[PDB]
């Protein structure tokens, strides 16, 4: 059933009067594939809502919302794609030279070299990763931190009842708030930046976003169980469990 | 005077027959004698010490034999008589009496071994002292090196390095290397079992240490582990000879016994570093002799797997626990140790690992209040405290409580948090690395000539900031009123008379023109 739903987008699309109804519907049909984490599916979609869609449509509170729906969703996305990436890159780490213990005078230069080359990608796959990192990490303080009430939060209040639509909206915050959280935290951890992980008990108990009402009691302490790991590594670096030099 | 120390010598010599005339020169002696304590009774402790030392230096075995025994019956012969007082060892020279004892023992154990090596280093040690006549009569002599013999072993020891420049090492001098070593041990092991029955010296132990440390880095196995039992031997009675003037000293002139601590301390230290390439197995016996010495033994607890050890260690102990935490400190299984170590401001941690969440809250809140060093760090540990709390398991009403109390906190703190970054480059400010500032900083810099867009807000804050002090109330309610319309221009003032919803504001006061008083008109009907 997957294919009659991503099919009933292009027919809405094709008439450029019911752009608004194309949207709204693009945005339904990618909220019961986000709960599923089909992000090839819901992207799919997402392609097929022209580039320029949102330009032509300028507004009553079912279109302002689904325009700010639709940026969440895409905002979401971009979350993953640029994970991927990221993890795709974490687990292709240039491997040390092979050792040839006992080595003719032949093998000790061939030897020489392959641990100098080495000494060269080891270290770029540091820089590729520095600008991977910064670019994943931003796309996932953009979702968390989403700007004006926060991600798949309506800042429209005059809409006609949709609890469908309203329950999916909660639904999606607790499904994939925990889970952009969780990578965030691996992401930090994978890169050594221990001191920001900490930082993310400020965002979350944060009351300017009250991210926390999202977690279920469970995955809180999950999260602290987590803190408690980067801090570890604080520690074995000199500091203070937050990172904070000991005076 | 010589007359009277030769009148003593003369009334033991009588002492040793009978007593009935020696007991009546020494009641001729007592009313006869000085009796001013604090130097003519150091008078007759300068005799019996002077004749302490003329029955030292009195068949050459059985001879000293009897020296001992005369030297014996000699103080039998002043308990008796007393003889109950004088006192005079103060520097270099009672103790003097054990202490010639002790090496008169020492004089009988290097005459139980007497070999052509020891002979030889004795010959070259006497002869450096002074010359010998050759009269034959060549031990080359004794009865003197006796009264002095701490000197031949300072000198059967350059006659060690001398025979260890041409040693070569090889394996035969590295066997007369420690033949000395066993004779000057079991010299200091005579002196110790005369003292049960009853700055030269110790350099030259400080330095067959370090050559009996260079010779085990070449030796055969089991001859390397009997030089090191032996100079565990040795470093054993050096230690308990610092501990037992220690003892002997205390109280007043305490500067002194502390600078003496640090003294033995610091080579209880250099003598546990160079046991830590050696045998671990004698540490338990080294940790035991000077029994404390405890960073070395806590230090080879800890190269090695035996948490058991360091348990061991603990079971016997005089608050060690204490010590072993604040040595841990100081410098897998180490997180078991982090886990005990972790009680203290560590709470937190080894609280949320144990699922003690609750408990973690209330430290986590604690350590936010002390927090006064670093800004960004008292909004983390908050930020932490909140969401232990959260993930606890408090009744919806303690919960309520916990994260009302604590919106005060974050209520206070988002004050400084919201300082404009116009001033806080003007000030030249650290974004984060900056302390946890008092609401007076916060009021004063949020109204600072620094801040330069103050609006509205940046005041009605600056006033909100005031049930957060704990000196003059009233100066700065007027402070700050009066450079909210310095910034006028004569707008802001009308504003934040609108945001207050009064007799607080004041007025004559104030002007310490024309629509101040105009707004302080419609200022009495909005009250009203």
């Amino acid at each position: 059933e997957d294919r009659l739903k991503i099919d009933v987008i292009d027919w809405l699309v094709f008439d450029p009067a019911q752009r608004a109804e194309a949207l709204k519907q693009g945005n339904a049909i990618m909220r019961k594939f986000l709960a599923s984490k089909k992000h090839e599916a819901a992207k799919e979609v997402f392609v097929k809502i022209p580039q320029d869609s949102i330009a032509e449509i300028y507004l009553p509170a079912e279109d302002d919302n689904a325009i700010r729906e639709h940026l969440c969703i895409r905002a979401y996305l971009e979350a993953h794609e640029t994970f991927n990436e990221w993890f795709k890159h974490m687990n292709s780490v240039p491997q040390k030279p092979a050792l040839i213990p006992q080595p003719t005078f032949t093998e000790k230069v061939a030897h020489e070299h392959k641990e100098k080359k080495y000494e060269m990608d080891f270290g770029i796959w540091k820089g590729h990763l520095d600008a991977l990192t910064a670019d994943v990490k931003e796309k996932m303080y953009n979702v968390l931190l989403f700007v004006d009430g926060g991600w798949m939060v309506d800042v429209r209040e005059d809409a006609k009842e949709d609890h469908e639509r309203t329950h999916q909206m909660v639904l999606l915050r607790k499904l994939c708030l925990p889970m952009l959280c969780f990578l965030l935290h691996t992401i930090l951890h994978s890169t050594g930046q221990y001191q920001e992980c900490l930082q993310l008990a400020d965002m979350v108990s944060s009351e300017r976003h009250k991210l926390y009402l999202v977690f279920s009691k469970e995955e809180l302490r999950k999260l602290l169980q987590k803190l408690r790991e980067s801090s570890l590594m604080l520690l074995d670096q000199g500091l203070d469990p937050l990172g904070y030099e000991i005076q | 005077k010589i007359k009277l120390l030769k009148a003593a010598f003369l009334q033991y010599c009588r002492k040793d027959l009978g007593h009935a005339q020696m007991v009546v020169d020494e009641l001729f002696s007592s009313h006869s004698d000085l009796d001013s304590d604090s130097e003519l009774d150091r008078a007759v402790t300068q005799i019996s010490v002077d004749l302490m030392d003329d029955y030292p230096a009195s068949i050459i075995l059985h001879q000293l034999e009897d020296k001992m025994k005369a030297h014996s019956f000699l103080m039998d012969f002043i308990h008796q008589v007393g003889l109950f007082g004088r006192l005079g060892s103060f520097p270099v020279r009672l103790l003097l009496c054990e202490h010639a004892e002790k090496l008169s023992a020492a004089i009988v154990l290097k005459n139980h071994h007497s070999r052509l090596s020891d002979l030889v280093n004795t010959a070259i040690l006497i002869a450096l002292n002074k010359r010998e006549y050759e009269i034959p009569s060549n031990l080359t002599p004794a009865d003197v090196f006796f009264r002095e013999v701490s000197q031949v072993d300072t000198i059967c020891e350059c006659l060690l390095e001398h025979e260890e420049q041409v040693l070569r090492d090889s394996i035969e001098w590295a066997e007369v290397v420690i033949n000395v070593n066993n004779i000057l041990k079991d010299m200091l092991q005579a002196a110790s079992h005369y003292r049960q029955n009853r700055r030269t010296v110790i350099i030259r132990q400080h330095e067959i240490v370090l050559k009996v440390a260079y010779p085990q880095a070449d030796s055969n196995l089991r001859n390397i582990v009997t030089e090191q039992l032996v100079a565990l031997i040795d470093c054993f009675l050096d230690g308990y000879v610092s501990q037992l003037k220690s003892v002997d000293k205390s109280s007043n002139r305490e500067r002194y016994d502390n600078l003496e601590m640090e003294y033995l301390q610091k080579r209880s230290d250099l003598l546990s570093p160079l046991l830590s390439l050696g045998q671990y197995l004698w540490a338990a016996s080294l940790a035991e002799k000077y029994c404390d010495f405890d960073i070395l033994v806590q230090m080879c607890e800890q190269t090695d797997n035996q948490s058991r050890l360091q348990r061991y260690m603990t079971q016997f102990a005089d608050q060690n626990f204490s010590d072993f935490l604040f040595r841990w400190y100081l410098e897998q299984h180490g997180q078991l140790a982090n886990f005990l170590q972790a009680h203290e401001h560590l709470s937190w941690l080894h609280e949320i690992n144990s699922q003690e969440l609750e408990k973690a809250h209330a430290t986590l809140l604690g350590l936010a209040n002390m927090e006064t060093r670093y800004f960004a760090k008292k909004k983390t540990l908050l930020g932490l405290s909140k969401l232990a709390a959260l993930a606890s398991d408090f009744s919806e009403d303690m919960l309520q409580e916990k994260i009302e109390e604590m919106a005060e906190q974050e209520r206070f703190l988002l004050h400084q948090e919201t300082l404009p970054e116009q001033l806080l480059a003007e000030k030249q400010l650290n974004l984060s690395a900056m302390p946890v500032l008092t609401a007076p900083q916060l009021i004063g810099l949020y109204i600072c000539e620094e801040n330069r867009r103050a609006n509205e807000y940046d005041f009605k804050k600056a006033l909100d900031l005031l049930e957060y002090i704990d000196i003059n109330i009233n100066d700065l309610k007027l402070e700050i009123l009066c450079k909210a319309l310095q910034r006028d221009n004569w707008v802001s003032k009308d504003s934040i008379f609108v945001k207050i919803l009064l007799p607080e504001v004041k007025d004559l006061l104030q002007a310490d023109e024309f629509v101040l008083k105009a707004n302080y008109e419609y200022y009495v009907q909005g009250q009203i």
